[PDB]
């Protein structure tokens, strides 16, 4: 399929920018702007964003299949949310351009009703969130510290953060051999009206970001996922995969070991039509299921992912471009699962963790 | 409509 118009070099972490009048790939020329250049890159092709980055010469290290540069309006860089509309062609006589090490996401490292029992390794973003001893909710890593989950994950009776921990890099509830954190803070999207009064029926914004006490390491049990890229539809009918600990039919248990299951993106005109939830999807929701029903997330999976492969960045990753939220039961037919649509939180997902970057405690966000 |  289509690539993404910004790519990072896996050799020397070079950033190319595509020139559609050429249709060929070309450097960023380096200036004093490298760092917010980098970050916003990163963020562009769905990183979470750049860890480090550094100067290359074009004598030493090649232009590798670029042709020229382009330079930033370093003027219009600080009033834009996309790179592509601040950029142009230039010579860059010195011959410095940029490279950046965003932060790796959405790769395998290894060698739920109507679901079936996962592997290690098959889905190492995903995070069990317990409270007082009990699996409450799915979660994501976005990084080796950031989580991303439902914001109704937190109701009134389950906000003393001492209380929650965060279970990643097993597949078994029971396993002694995972890694278990705590949680520094929950930023909760200030939209989701149910935080103030669950009485509420107005599900939007369910979504949050939960900051553990400590960074989990990355290992071939424990990544993060990738976020969608700037602009990165959804595209209706596209098998993904959703995971979760969650009950394995609606009246049964939870599963003692994470469940995988692969489900469609229904299209907002079917989901919202009377023989299924009758406008009840609102914006920044989409469904996903059957309509035969028999295969779809439940209580328990909120907060989970709904993950989608694609090899838009040359390579394949997984992007988290749902979240489990609602549904009517589980497995029903007509009555697919509902999710937070990832892509049209971007922005509030990229500033919320840099606001609350070290904040303690519930914090509201919209 | 039930909460996941």
């Amino acid at each position: 399929e289509p690539l993404y118009p910004v790519q990072v070099s896996s050799a020397d972490a070079r950033l190319m920018v595509f020139d559609k009048t050429e249709g060929t790939w070309r450097l960023l020329c380096s200036s004093r702007s490298n760092a917010r250049v980098a970050g916003l890159s990163c963020e562009e092709m769905g990183f979470l964003r750049a860890l480090t980055h550094s100067e290359l010469d074009v004598r030493t290290a090649g232009a590798a299949g670029t042709s020229g540069f382009f330079c930033v309006d370093e003027g219009r860089l600080p009033h834009t949310q996309r790179l592509l509309e601040v950029i142009s062609v230039c010579d860059c006589p010195r011959g410095r351009f940029l490279a950046a090490i965003c932060q790796d996401c959405g790769r395998r490292k290894l060698p739920i009703v109507g679901g079936r029992d996962t592997s290690l390794g098959r889905w190492p973003w995903q995070v069990s969130l317990r409270y007082d001893g009990a699996h409450l909710c799915g979660g994501s890593l976005l990084s080796g510290d950031w989580v991303l989950t439902a914001a109704h994950c937190f109701p009134e009776r389950n906000r003393v953060l001492s209380r929650w921990r965060v279970f990643a890099g097993a597949v078994a509830q029971a396993s002694p051999h995972g890694l278990q954190l705590g949680v520094q803070a929950v930023v909760y999207h200030g939209g989701y009206l149910p935080f103030r009064d669950p009485n509420s029926e107005e599900n939007s914004n369910d979504i949050a970001l939960v900051h553990l006490s400590s960074p989990l390491p990355l290992t071939e049990y424990i990544q993060p996922v990738c976020l969608p890229a700037a602009g990165q539809a959804l595209v209706d009918g596209k098998i993904c995969t959703v995971t979760g600990w969650g009950n394995t039919q609606y009246y049964g248990q939870q599963a003692g070991v994470l469940q995988e299951a692969r489900v469609p993106i229904i299209s907002n005109d079917v989901c919202n039509g009377a023989d299924f939830y009758g406008n009840q999807i609102k914006p920044k929701m989409f469904c996903a299921g059957y309509p035969e029903g028999g295969i779809d997330a439940c209580q328990g999976d909120s907060g989970g992912p709904f993950v989608c492969e694609d090899s838009i960045s040359r390579t394949p990753r997984w992007r988290l471009c749902g979240i489990v939220s609602w549904g009517t039961g589980c497995a029903l037919a007509q009555k697919p699962g509902v999710y937070t649509k990832v892509s049209d939180f971007r922005e509030w997902i990229f500033q919320a963790i840099k606001t609350h970057s070290e904040a303690s405690g519930m914090v509201t966000q919209l | 409509k039930q909460l996941r």
